[PDB]
């Protein structure tokens, strides 16, 4: 079994026979990132993510299955959104009518 | 065949066409600026919390579970309204540049064309690609052919 | 004749507006894509941490977290991190009763 | 009632036949007319609008017209399947509400004359169980419409217990009808038999306990 | 745009009667829509009508006082009410949408229409009895002794619907009229598949569905 | 008395009253499109933990209750702004309708009645219920009253 | 809070609560949908009765 021991506090053990004291102990601090993966890592990519694996930003937002990820991702969006690029309508006047 | 805004020419020459270079890089930039800031929002992401642990804390995952498809939910609604807005600012600059369009070709040509209320004018004098061409580059001047 | 106006595309795409609704525009970008699946990778910018000392050969992560003689050394530091084992096994040493 | 049309109308395929519809100055005088169309026991179509406008789905040889208080409704080159009723309609200002012609029956002629058939049916052994018996007579694909039903309980004809209904015209614009035998299962001699005489000749089947 | 009126309905003289127009697959909100019933044998009458957005309920002055309409514009949903019933309220009921905001445009779709039968006794559900059956059989359900109209016949959960002719019901001394129907299909189709005859009635809320082997 | 969006006529025959049903129409069908798109807003419900136990899990469903009351207060504001949108939108297209109606009213009746800048004319010629009906139809014409 | 409900309006007020099905969603104020024309106290470009 584990015990964790915070903030420099003493933790305590009762036992009888057949005792495994502890030895070596595991020290730690910081924070990393952790999503859920499968080995092995192949090659790099901008972003891993939970349910599509390493992929890389090619656009700013996508669709699909939203899942945790870490790193510089796409944006999860409900709908395929689309930016304006152009002019309004007009299907078109007979400013002219030749060809 | 480039141009986005430009002009038309119909008379005996046939019609011919030039185009605005000021009015389309205008309209394009303004398109190119809403796609940077689109493409540059900053949104935290999710992960794992670290001190929850699966089988001993499963309670705890359920709600953490929770707490990002809510948010996902959440971002999509704020990043949607922010495209929406976005194509009301482009499609609205749109107007302005046409109007702005009917007041330079009543700006040129003089009093001795008339409107047709269409974007469009009849005017006196015959056109044809160099005379459009220098309407194309504002510097048409009507005294060409003698007029007012 | 002379005409202003604006030239277009003469195809109709739809837009979606605050305020105005469903707008035929000439061109569009669409902003999002649907990912598609594939392995995991190192996140680049990033030291990615998968086994805790991959350098331990023919070693677990739990058999590394007992510390199993020759499972010991230096265990890289990560600001990230992958869940590759939800139920972590050992592969060596004394027999444990894990559950 | 309001405005008013004939009562009937007739013609002969691919002739042009025209129903026509009075009103008064309150109605058809100041606002726009509408037409529909409607077969038997289905609801009401709209055939024309705004005096003169088809529907998409409505055929071109159908063409409106309005004149002073009055208004026309023209059908050119007439087919079968334009046998039905036709109603006008528009906006009253003094009535404040919409208004009907008493409608229009219009008759395709040229029918083909069509031999019944017959299929009759005897008492079901769960009737029986519940101490019914009914003879079931159905008559179909006949034309014209006019059919006479004779019951004969073994060979001389029983005088109660008939009901037939009315002739209903098909799909197929021949016509049927059904007629219904109840008697006690005690009732149910050797042999029992529906008669439908059609123009003269009598179609016939029988069955047996 | 399809719009389902309401069921059946069976009512006592002097009680009344309430019709609820639905549309499904679009809203009708931004049109008219009007209330039109057709005594038997006779013609088209309006009732009057409503624009839910514009904010208009009119009535016939003939049913003035005694019909009110309604609608919940946030179900798409209309209604007709009409009080103080009289055998002379026996007929089918009609609505339909206008092509605009008010009643002037002529009205382009309808329900199937609403049956209302008045009178003063309990109802009847009829039991089905069925028939039995080359080319081409016969086979029908006999629908016995039931008031009042209409009932509905079905075959093979609607999707048969080739060669069905549901005859007319002839009206009994005893009150009671009986119904049939009759489906034709190949004579081979016999022994591989089994015809299902369903009739609905929903004044007395009946649903037999029967079976009828060769 | 029904119409929304029509004209009036004043003269020697008092005053009288018509409706422009296509602008009326269009008004209408621009509320009824704001009233669907808000009723048709797909939101997430919340319930309850399936995992937190009564008693045992007091702590994190504290946290759960947090999360909801936050969560509320979220989408209240985010369908608050959606309405108030909405009411931009419609509020702006009554301006484009009436200046429509105004540049209608130019472009019957001709050159020989006079804009007061009100919506309003003032016309030579008599009207009516009649005329104004034609120019509620849009089939009126100038020429009747012998005029440009 | 409210027990079984039906969605008569797409939005309610009042108390917020866990849900499911079919639900109107809550909002803090009485959302108000414009169904109208502007203002306008009334003109007299005609002035009578
Ligand atoms: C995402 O992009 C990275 C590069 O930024 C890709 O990494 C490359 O992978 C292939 C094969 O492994 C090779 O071109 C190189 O080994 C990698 N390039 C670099 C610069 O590291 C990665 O494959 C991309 N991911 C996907 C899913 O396409
Ligand atoms: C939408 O607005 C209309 C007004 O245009 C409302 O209809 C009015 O209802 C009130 C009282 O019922 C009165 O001012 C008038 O009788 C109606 N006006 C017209 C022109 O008929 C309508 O009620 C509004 N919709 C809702 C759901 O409230
Ligand atoms: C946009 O184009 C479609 C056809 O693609 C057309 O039906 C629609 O009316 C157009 N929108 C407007 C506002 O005219």
């Amino acid at each position: 079994d584990y015990m964790v021991q915070k903030s420099g506090k003493t933790g305590t053990i009762t036992y009888q026979r057949g005792i495994l004291l502890p030895q070596k102990v595991w020290c730690a601090s910081g924070r990393s990132k952790v999503i859920k993966g499968s080995l092995p890592l192949i090659g790099e990519a901008d972003c891993l993510h939970e349910k599509y694996g390493g992929l890389n930003k090619s656009k700013p937002y996508y669709t699909g299955e939203h899942a945790k990820a870490i790193g510089n991702c796409p944006i999860w969006v409900k709908t395929p959104l689309k930016l304006a690029n152009g002019t309004k309508y007009r299907p078109p006047a007979k400013l002219l009518k030749e060809r | 065949i480039a141009g986005w805004h430009g002009y038309t020419s119909h008379g005996a020459h046939g019609v011919a066409v030039a185009a605005d270079l000021k009015s389309t890089q205008e309209a394009i930039n303004k398109i190119t600026k809403n796609l940077n800031s689109l493409s540059e929002l900053e949104v935290k992401n999710l992960q794992r919390l670290s001190g929850a642990m699966d089988e001993l804390h499963n309670e705890i995952l359920e709600l953490d579970e929770k707490v990002d498809d809510l948010r996902a939910d959440t971002i999509s609604s704020q990043i949607e309204l922010a495209v929406l807005l976005s194509n009301e600012g482009i499609i609205n600059s749109e107007d302005e540049h046409l109007l702005a369009l009917e007041r330079k070709l009543k700006k040129m040509l003089g009093p001795s064309a008339v409107e047709i209320g269409n974007g469009c004018f009849e005017t006196k004098h015959k056109c044809n690609q160099t005379c459009l061409d220098r309407i194309a580059a504002g510097t048409f001047d009507a005294g060409e052919f003698s007029l007012p | 004749r002379i005409c202003t106006g604006i030239t277009s595309s003469n195809s109709p795409h739809v837009v979606k507006t605050a305020t105005q609704g469903e707008v035929n525009v000439t061109g569009v970008i669409p902003l999002t894509t649907t990912p598609t699946k594939s392995h995991f990778a190192n996140l680049k910018g990033t030291e990615t941490r998968g086994k805790l000392c991959p350098k331990c050969l023919n070693c677990t992560d739990l058999d590394v977290a007992l510390g199993r003689p020759k499972c010991t050394g230096k265990i890289p530091s990560a600001r990230v991190s992958i869940l590759h084992e939800v139920r972590p096994v050992t592969s060596g040493c004394f027999p444990i009763m894990h559950d | 009632s309001a405005l008013t049309q004939p009562p009937a109308v007739s013609g002969t395929p691919g002739q042009r036949v025209t129903i026509s519809c009075s009103g008064s100055d309150s109605n058809i005088g100041r606002r726009s007319v509408n037409w529909y169309q409607q077969f038997p026991g289905t609801a009401p179509k709209l055939l024309i609008y705004s005096n003169d406008q088809r529907p998409s789905v409505v055929p071109d040889r159908f063409s409106g017209s309005k004149s002073g208080t009055s208004a026309s409704l023209a059908i050119s080159g007439l087919q079968s399947e334009d046998e039905a009723e036709y109603y006008c309609a528009a906006w009253d200002d003094s009535l404040k509400g919409a208004v009907f012609g008493g409608g229009t029956q219009l008759t395709v002629l040229g029918q083909p004359k069509a031999a019944p058939s017959v299929t009759l049916f005897p008492p079901s052994s769960e009737e029986l169980q519940a101490n019914k018996a009914t003879l079931v007579c159905l008559i179909s694909d006949f034309y014209p419409g006019a059919v006479t039903v004779a019951w004969k309980a073994d060979s001389s004809p029983v005088k109660a217990g008939v009901e037939t209904t009315t002739p209903s015209k098909q799909s197929n614009n021949k016509y049927a009808a059904s007629s219904y035998l109840s008697l006690t299962p005690e009732q149910w001699h050797r042999s029992y038999s529906c008669q439908v005489t059609h123009e003269g000749s009598t179609v016939e089947k029988t069955v047996a306990p | 745009v399809q719009l389902v009126q309401s069921g059946a309905e069976v009512k006592k003289p002097g009680s009344s009667v309430k019709v609820s127009c639905k549309s499904s697959g679009g809203t009708s909100n931004n049109y008219a829509i009007s209330w039109v019933r057709q005594a038997p044998g006779q013609g088209l009458d309006w009732m009057g009508g409503i624009s839910p957005i514009f904010g208009s309920t009119a009535y016939a002055q003939k049913f003035q006082g005694r019909v009110t309409i309604s609608a919940d514009i946030f179900s798409n949903t209309a209604y007709m009410e009409l009080n103080s019933l009289t055998s002379e309220d026996t007929a089918v009921y009609f609505c339909a949408r206008h092509g605009n905001y008010y009643y002037y445009s002529g009205m382009d779709v309808w329900g199937q229409g609403t049956t209302v039968t008045v009178s003063s006794a309990s109802t009847k559900g009829p039991s089905v009895f069925p028939l039995a059956p080359g080319g081409t059989a016969a086979l029908g359900c006999l629908v016995k002794d039931y008031f009042p109209e209409p009932v509905t016949v079905s075959w093979n959960s609607g999707a048969l619907t080739s060669g069905v002719h549901t005859f007319p019901a002839v009206l009994q001394s005893s009150g009671l009229y009986s119904l049939s129907s009759v489906v034709t299909v190949p004579s081979s189709s016999l022994g591989t598949q089994t015809y299902i005859c369903n009739v609905n009635h929903k004044p007395s809320n009946t649903k037999v569905d029967k079976r009828v082997e060769p």
